[PDB]
């Protein structure tokens, strides 16, 4: 499996108040390792996940400095949006940051990222070359030029190159267990009615670690795919996840059909039938 | 022929630190001209001088304040002994939207309060570069082919280099076409249709989702590019079916809507026996068919009166310029 | 710019009444974040959620996840009611057993 590290920072202005409430997540593999919070009573970067507290109190007060420098960018960095689209103050708006790395089931890193949007839209973000910008918005060409003539990219490269990736291979080594555990999906087709003379079939996975999944029905063994529900992956709440897919099948050709599960845990995809009663 | 076109315009301050320091800036200016092609408080002044065609620029923006047309502009310096200064224009509601680059022989004065090379009232200049879309914003149906209008002007002298052509779009950033100086490069089936206009306007057929999004039109020449940009929605009406279920206890009535792509549902219940508008409206989880629209169930329940009525479940969309109906009746 | 919440309220295990397993509503990819959310039990609001964390994903959109001790009964009719910009009206989704 694959295995990525994120940190997102967030900064949403509130009518009539200085301070934005300025937000910094941390994340390895879509979960949450630290987290600061500027409305927090006193705020400094937390251990969320237990194998992240063999981090030591440098750790936190180092992490929280830079929370609190980036704070006041993001409390600026809103002002001057909020001045060169003309908007008004009355409203609430949100400048956001996600930066890390992609590593590869092979640890390579795949992609770095460095990128920001305005209003929840992309405003400029580091391409895959680690060398050049890519400007959604008009407003954010005058940017582009300003970080690639000043050459502001290589500072960022190295650093998903190098500390990105050197720190998220720390996380995994210490926190394997639960980051590199897998859990094989357990697996079930359910039968319902639709009309008179249809059902659906609906394939179940329940259970898995990691997240990444792949279901399929098939018709003779040829994966159909036109006509196919499916529903985006969803957390079970115990740290594995659950999906289905599910398909209008004519009564009674229900056997013709197979669904096909592809999952890291498995150790060979899974073929099911619908198995009525026994 | 022969005319002048004028334009309230701001412009940025030359300190740079401040501009690497933060994304944006808010320091004010004044107005910029040129002379065209057709078939108290003081504002500094741009003049500059047409080689090439400004394309279909020219008649658009003679009409604009009339056709009532909100005309946004602004000019920077391209950079952090000549000067070259760059403009943005966009049209709105019209849509033109477009960026100019301009050249000053320089030896000869300027003004203090700013780093601009000023002449017997003015800062002189002329442009050599253009790159506009006509098409700002998008909307196509599934599926169909889009075309994205991106022209660009070069004045004689000027060799092009690039075309690219970037998608981003929520969280990933992709490229789609590359015309290199002599070879293309597509890489989501997309084809590119003496100092004068030209046209880079990308083609895209059989659109499906993840080709919706921003796209950027990017014109790198011998000494600079210009980018424009190309929002492409794209929308999948959905179909809508009222059908009772459940055997005449607890007589659910049902409505699927499905095949919609994007997220945003309106779905108004009316029930009668002319009656109107009625509540307790209840909605499904949210599911996906394959290709990524969406499907979900409004699972209004019935109460028939005495002898009977009619329930019509209706959905507004984006697409749909008219709300989508399915109407059932039932009984006691 | 602003996106609707894209809204799944299901089972943790699968739902046999008696024993236990808990309910979960799935808040996803929605913008901007100000929001509100409430489970409903026949109409009623859960007094006892037990969590409403707050996290955001890679495509700019923040997703949070309502949840708590369960055991499935016919009589009732548990839901996930929520309000927020994009949302004229207060947005109720059902719980469906085996979906």
């Amino acid at each position: 499996g694959p295995h990525s590290m994120r940190y997102f920072e967030t900064a949403v202005s509130r009518p009539g108040l200085e301070e934005p409430r300025y937000i910094s997540v941390g994340y390895v593999d879509n979960k949450e390792f630290v987290r600061f919070d500027s409305d927090a009573e006193n705020p400094r970067y937390e251990p969320r996940a237990p194998w992240m507290e063999q981090e030591g109190p440098e750790y936190w007060e180092r992490e929280t400095q830079k929370a609190k420098g980036q704070e006041q960018w993001f409390r600026v960095s809103l002002r001057n949006l909020l001045g060169y689209y003309n908007q008004s103050a009355g409203g609430s708006h949100t400048l956001q940051q996600m930066s890390g790395c992609d590593l590869g089931s092979d640890w390579r890193l795949l992609r770095g990222y460095l990128q920001f949007a305005y209003e929840g839209r992309d405003y400029i973000a580091l391409n895959e070359d680690l060398k050049t910008w890519t400007a959604a918005d008009m407003a954010a060409q005058i940017t582009r030029r300003k970080w690639e003539q000043s050459g502001a990219a290589e500072h960022y490269k190295a650093y998903l190159e190098g500390e990105c990736v050197e720190w998220l291979h720390r996380y995994l080594k210490n926190g394997n267990a639960t980051l590199l555990r897998t859990d094989s999906p357990k697996a079930h087709v359910t039968h319902h009615p639709r009309s008179k003379g249809e059902v659906t079939l609906r394939c179940w996975a329940l259970g898995f670690y990691p997240a990444d999944i792949t279901l399929t029905w098939q018709l003779n063994g040829e994966e159909l795919t036109q006509d196919m529900e499916l529903v985006e992956t969803r957390p079970a709440g115990d740290g594995t996840f659950q999906k289905w897919a599910s398909v209008v099948v004519p009564l009674g050709k229900e056997q013709n059909y197979t669904c096909r599960v592809y999952h890291e845990g498995l150790p060979e995809p899974l073929t099911l039938r619908w198995e009525p009663s026994s | 022929p022969g005319v002048d076109v004028v334009l309230d315009c701001f412009l940025v301050k030359d300190g740079a630190h401040r501009g690497a320091l933060a994304s944006s800036e808010d320091r004010a200016r004044a107005s910029l001209v040129l002379k065209q092609v057709p078939v108290d408080d003081p504002p500094i002044i741009f003049e500059a001088s047409v080689d090439l065609v400004q394309i279909p620029q020219a008649e658009a923006l003679l009409h604009a304040d009339a056709s009532g047309k909100e005309v946004t502009c602004e000019i920077s310096r391209y950079f952090l002994t000549a000067a070259w200064f760059m403009a943005n224009v966009q049209v709105s509601g019209g849509g033109p939207s477009i960026s100019l680059v301009m050249k000053t022989p320089r030896v000869l004065w300027h003004p203090t309060l700013n780093l601009p090379l000023s002449p017997q009232g003015t800062v002189r200049t002329a442009v050599e570069f253009q790159v506009m879309t006509q098409t700002q914003s998008l909307s196509f149906l599934l599926g169909s082919s889009a075309s994205l209008d991106c022209g660009f002007s070069m004045a004689p002298g000027l060799d092009l280099i690039s075309v690219e052509w970037r998608l981003q779009h929520k969280g990933r950033g992709q490229l789609v076409y590359s015309w290199t100086a002599g070879q293309g490069q597509a890489v989501r089936k997309g084809a590119t249709l003496l100092g004068m206009a030209r046209d880079a306007s990308l083609t895209l057929p059989g659109l499906t989702i993840q080709d919706e999004g921003t796209y950027i039109c990017q014109i790198t020449t011998s000494l600079y590019r210009a980018q424009q940009i190309i929002q492409l929605n794209i929308q999948a009406s959905p179909k809508v079916r009222l059908s009772l279920a459940n055997e005449a206890l607890l007589p659910t009535l049902i409505c699927d809507i499905a095949g919609y792509y994007p997220l945003d549902v309106v779905v108004t219940w009316t029930r009668e026996e002319s009656p109107a508008q009625v509540s307790g409206a209840s909605f499904s989880s949210l599911r996906q068919s394959v290709a990524g629209t969406y499907s979900i169930s409004s699972s209004l329940t019935a109460e028939p009166g005495s002898a009977g009525a009619t329930y019509t479940c209706q959905v507004t969309h984006i697409s749909l310029e008219e709300p989508l109906g399915a109407s059932t009746q039932v009984v006691p | 710019i602003q996106r609707t919440p894209k809204i799944q309220v299901y089972s943790r295990h699968p739902a046999e009444n008696g024993k236990s397993n808990f309910l979960n509503c799935y808040v996803s990819g929605f913008h901007p974040s100000d929001i509100e959310v409430d489970l409903l039990k026949n109409g009623e609001r859960i007094e006892k959620v037990e969590h409403s964390d707050l996290s955001f994903s890679k495509d700019w959109s923040f997703y949070l996840l309502y949840y708590t001790e369960f055991t499935p009964t016919e009589k009732d009719e548990y839901a996930c009611r929520v309000n927020h910009v994009t949302l004229s009206q207060p947005k109720i989704v059902k719980w469906d057993r085996d979906m």
